[PDB]
């Protein structure tokens, strides 16, 4: 992917976010904002420029799920790239998610080379 | 009863 690929990487607690901000880093992509809950992605993706988001599941006021059906019903961002990285784990969310088009899904904790590996085979795609 | 969790790799077949 082009190293500019504005991201949005939302959690409700920070630890997630600067392990995969770095990680990102690492990688070459610096241009990454960042949520705190579903709305408050929403509001961002909203603002436009985004091509990648990457979210945990389990926050208040919208959780991953919910932000992940409201941007594929929306004709704005419905093919934006989704990758969840949460603990949750249980196999009928893991189900639900896959259903609802995640585009990727990464269990917590995950290691530098699982967050590449996945990161990677989505963005083949954004290429063809 | 026990949860049903699956594996990275178990997730990785439907997700990745
Ligand atoms: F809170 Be996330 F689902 F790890
Ligand atoms: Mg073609």
């Amino acid at each position: 992917a082009d190293k500019e690929l504005k991201f949005l990487v939302v959690d409700d607690f920070s630890t997630m976010r600067r392990i995969v901000r770095n990680l990102l880093k690492e990688l070459g992509f610096n241009n990454v904002e960042e949520a705190e809950d579903g709305v408050d992605a929403l509001n961002k993706l909203q603002a436009g420029g985004y091509g990648f988001v990457i979210s945990d599941w389990n926050m208040p006021n919208m959780d991953g799920l919910e932000l992940l059906k409201t941007i594929r019903a929306d004709g704005a961002m419905s093919a934006l790239p989704v990758l969840m990285v949460t603990a949750e784990a249980k196999k009928e969310n893991i189900i639900a998610a896959a259903q609802a088009g995640a585009s990727g899904y990464v269990v917590k904790p995950f290691t530098a080379a699982t967050l590449e590996e996945k990161l990677n085979k989505i963005f083949e795609k954004l290429g063809m | 009863m026990g949860d049903s969790i699956l594996s990275q790799a178990e997730i990785d077949a439907l997700l990745n």
